[PDB]
């Protein structure tokens, strides 16, 4: 029994391939092989074209009050600041825009084959 | 070497901290009424009984305590085994052992 | 620059996690308050009183270089800031960054 | 007719008339070995010529009035024929009190002021209340403020609304100028030379050389160096009171690295004590006090208060007290509070030109108001209702 | 990006994760998608750690502990990192050039995958 080889290198070498997120683009917009076994032809072709969110719907839901509580089953301003509120509403608008853009981006790609095709073609 | 228990270390810390509130270190040059503790015990001040002197004391800091050398003040990686004082170098350790370790000279 | 702690182990205490470690040189002795990761590192590599060890502070890399009562105990300061210089070839950088655990290919081909 | 404004601090008494300027006078008696039978009172310390080995007789312990005889003597000297010639029967007095002052001390204050001197009317407030009044007079648009009173014996952080003091959120840090001076004495005595009997000189040294560091560990590394690169290290010549009346710092061009000088000047070399001593205010745990520092205490006091009022408190941080005169104090407080404050809330830290006399100016301003007569408690009302109504009217 | 001052998952399962990130320019409270909680737990993110979170992907990288906690122990095997200087929320508009071969090789083999076949791959 021998001790292992301790190979020592510069700590900077281990960060050679690392790129900061602010310096690289999202490669998930070209991810075709990741959709296989997870995304179906129904989602890409029939569902998403009909039930994609719009900015208007997102804004309406965000601005509207909370929905009324679900019924139980039955067996049958001195300290107000204008600048702070303007900042907060700008932040809310940015957050909603980000939500919309990410929801559009995360369902833009359609599978090459899809779960249904693979299941149909996959014999026992 | 000898080792000082937690009570001795806490007593030394309390004594050093209390000495910082002393008015003078020497005696009266002329050489010939209450105190704060008497005032506190006369006030019969109870905790959680509304805002008062005791409840106004600042709580423990979130940031951890930073060790400094008991001899020169620069940061100290080392802790003395016998008394728990911090120190940063062999020279500083020797000075601490000769001056304030064990017996408080 | 790295911080290297080289000394002789005097006493190691671990309790259910908190722990203490006492190290000595020929000129000074010290007690350390240990963190969870260093406690795990010292548990994985069996360290007992009398062993002469060196610790890389940032990584917990503990290598036992003998026992003393055989290598003589270190003399000077226990904690030393050292300048370590590595000359790394471009091929080594490529292989290390080629894949996860890719540095193994520097020894077994398989690049 | 006239109104007397007094800030009975544990170190300096800010005493003056409402129609006149402000005077800073030490509020303690002195004894020296150069005088056999002679006790100096208040500003008589100017008469002594060898303040080395000076003995201090203080009327305050841990920031509260506990010695009544020396305080009475100091007040009699200040109100006597020599200083102000106060006509007690026709003068109103505004005198400040420590926060959370004990009931017994308040009773003794009321009794002494209304019977031994027989003042026409007394208004006992806190220095923070006067500072808040002055700040609101200066800034009429602000609805809330937070006052940091870093004084001789403590450092309180009290938030004030327009006409009310938030007693729930008062936080005290047991670090003051007294502690800093004693710690500097202990450090110098342990490291270079015994100065434990030189409280006056060490206090002047602290006022002259100490500063608050923006980068603590960079300054520590700079101080650890040897040679030209050690810009932090300076040489201070202690006053011998024979040919050097007052202490001074040697110029950098005149500094000698070896430390030996042909002139027989007693030179005290301070390198890391310049910013280690002021750091106790921001990090009490450095010396062993398990208490939060000034910025963390400010943030805690603000965050205890309701959410709606927090941004206003973050916008009106005011630094008062002697310890606030350290170089870099305002910038350090601003940086730390900015680091801890939410990004949506703006942070503004204001250091007045004279933080020592802020409370006196506030008292003068509150004296000049037309609502002043309603705040005070008269002696005629004192006879019957006084002992309760003094507690009732004063918001101590 | 910033030091973690609070990490509280909100139970309905977890509806969302509220995180508190600190920088030199202030503190920000963020509501995270519940899927990021798995990434935060895998990265072993605790209070006092300096992390960054990608808004578009939810990726979490724990890049060490804050150097303000370097003195909490006398000997830990930790990498202590300075507190970030800028704002918690950082926006950058970038232009990056890629080739068709990069997109081809990115789709030749799967990435990640918690299945046994994916891990062995
Ligand atoms: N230029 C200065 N630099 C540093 N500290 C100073 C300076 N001038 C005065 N001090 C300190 O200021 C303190 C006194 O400040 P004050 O707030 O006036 O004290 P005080 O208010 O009379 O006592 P308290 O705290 O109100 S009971 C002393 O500890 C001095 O050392
Ligand atoms: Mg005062
Ligand atoms: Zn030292
Ligand atoms: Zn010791």
């Amino acid at each position: 029994i021998t001790p292992g080889i301790c190979f020592s290198t510069a700590s900077l070498v281990l960060r050679a391939t690392d790129v900061h997120p602010l310096q690289r683009i999202d490669m998930g917009r070209f991810d075709l092989i990741g959709l296989e076994g997870r995304v179906s032809r129904y989602e890409a072709d029939t569902f998403l074209p009909r039930h994609r969110l719009s900015r208007r719907v997102l804004l309406e839901v965000a601005t509207a009050p909370d929905p009324p509580p679900r019924p139980k089953p039955v067996k049958m301003s001195p300290f107000y600041l204008d600048s702070l509120e303007e900042k907060r509403k700008r932040q809310r608008s940015e957050r909603l825009e980000r939500i919309f853009q990410l929801s559009e981006a995360h369902g833009a790609l359609a599978p090459v084959y899809g779960t249904e095709v693979l299941d149909f073609c996959t014999l026992p | 070497r000898r080792v000082l228990d937690r009570a001795a270390r806490q007593r030394r810390i309390n004594r050093q901290l209390e000495a910082l509130e002393n008015d003078n270190f020497q005696d009266d040059p002329h050489a010939g009424r209450k105190n704060f503790q008497a005032l506190l015990e006369e006030q019969n001040l109870s905790v959680a009984e509304g805002p008062n002197y005791l409840t106004a004391c600042a709580g423990p800091p979130s940031r951890p305590q930073r060790p400094f050398c008991a001899v020169c003040g620069f940061p100290s990686p080392y802790t003395c085994v016998s008394c728990g004082a911090r120190y940063c170098t062999v020279r500083c350790l020797g000075t601490h052992q000769e001056t304030r370790c064990l017996k408080w000279t | 620059e790295t911080e290297i702690i080289e000394g002789e182990v005097v006493e190691i205490q671990i309790d259910r996690k908190v722990g203490k470690l006492t190290l000595k040189t020929t000129e000074m002795e010290t007690i350390y308050d240990l963190g969870t990761k260093m406690i795990e590192s010292l548990t994985k590599d069996k360290v007992q009183a009398g062993d002469v060890i060196t610790i890389d502070k940032a990584t917990g890399k503990i290598s036992k270089l003998g026992r003393s009562f055989f290598v003589q105990c270190p003399d000077g300061e226990l904690q030393k800031r050292k300048e370590v210089v590595h000359t790394v070839s471009l091929h080594e950088i490529d292989v290390i960054n080629s894949r996860t655990q890719g540095f193994l290919a520097l020894f077994s081909g398989d690049t | 007719m006239t109104t007397l404004v007094l800030d009975n601090g544990a170190y300096n008494a800010k005493i003056g008339y409402s129609h006149e300027n402000v005077s800073v006078i030490p509020n303690c008696q002195f004894r020296s070995k150069t005088a056999r039978l002679k006790t100096f009172t208040a500003n008589q310390i100017d008469e002594i010529k060898d303040p080395s080995g000076l003995f201090y007789i203080l009327p305050f312990q841990k920031g509260y009035l506990v010695n009544w005889d020396v305080q009475r003597q100091v007040w009699d000297y200040l109100f006597g024929k020599e200083m102000y010639q106060v006509d007690f029967l026709d003068t109103n007095i505004i005198i400040t009190e420590p926060y959370f002052n004990f009931t017994s001390i308040q009773e003794s204050m009321n009794e002494i002021l209304f019977e031994e001197y027989q003042f026409q009317a007394v208004l006992r407030v806190n220095a923070g209340a006067l500072s808040a009044h002055r700040y609101f007079r200066d800034n009429p648009s602000e609805l809330c403020c937070i006052i940091v009173d870093s004084g001789y014996s403590f450092t309180h952080i009290v938030p004030y609304c327009r006409s009310k003091k938030k007693k729930e959120a008062i936080i005290r840090i047991n670090v003051g100028g007294k502690l800093l001076t004693n710690h500097l004495k202990e450090i110098i005595s342990y490291r270079q030379l015994h100065v434990m009997d030189e409280t006056h000189v060490i206090n002047q040294v602290k006022e002259d050389v100490c500063y608050v560091s923006q980068d603590f560990y960079r300054d520590m590394d700079i101080a650890k160096l040897k040679g030209e690169e050690n810009t932090v290290m300076i040489d201070y010549v202690l006053p011998d009171f024979s040919t050097i009346k007052k202490g001074f710092c040697k110029p950098r061009e005149e500094m000698v690295l070896s430390g030996k000088y042909k002139s027989g000047e007693q030179i005290l070399r301070l390198a890391n004590e310049r910013f280690a001593v002021p750091e106790i205010l921001f990090n009490p745990s450095d010396i062993g006090i398990q208490e939060m520092g000034i910025p963390e205490a400010i943030v805690y006091s603000i965050q205890n208060l309701p959410e709606e009022m927090q941004p206003h408190f973050f916008k009106n941080i005011v630094l008062t007290g002697g310890n606030s005169l350290f170089p870099g104090f305002r910038d350090r407080v601003y940086s730390e509070v900015r680091c801890l404050t939410p990004t949506d809330y703006d942070v503004s830290v204001v250091l007045p030109e004279n933080p020592i006399t802020y409370a006196w100016e506030g008292g003068k301003l509150i004296s000049e108001n037309d609502d002043f007569e309603d705040m005070v408690v008269t002696r005629e009302d004192y006879e019957e209702n006084g002992h309760s109504v003094c507690e009732e009217k004063f918001d101590i | 990006e910033g030091e973690v001052t609070e990490l509280t998952p909100c139970e309905t399962t977890i509806s969302h994760v509220i995180i508190g990130l600190k920088t030199a320019k202030g503190t920000k409270q963020l509501k995270l998608d519940p899927s990021i909680f798995e990434s935060l737990q895998k990265e072993r993110v605790e209070a006092g750690d300096v992390i960054y979170i990608e808004a578009n992907s939810g990726a979490v990288k724990r890049q060490g502990r804050c150097d303000t906690y370097a003195t909490e122990f006398d000997l830990e095997a930790e990498e202590y990192v300075p507190l970030p200087k800028g704002d918690v929320h950082k926006k950058k508009e970038i232009i990056q050039d890629v080739t068709l071969h990069d997109l081809d090789v990115a789709n030749a083999r799967p990435q990640g995958g918690q299945d046994i076949l994916s891990m062995m791959g």
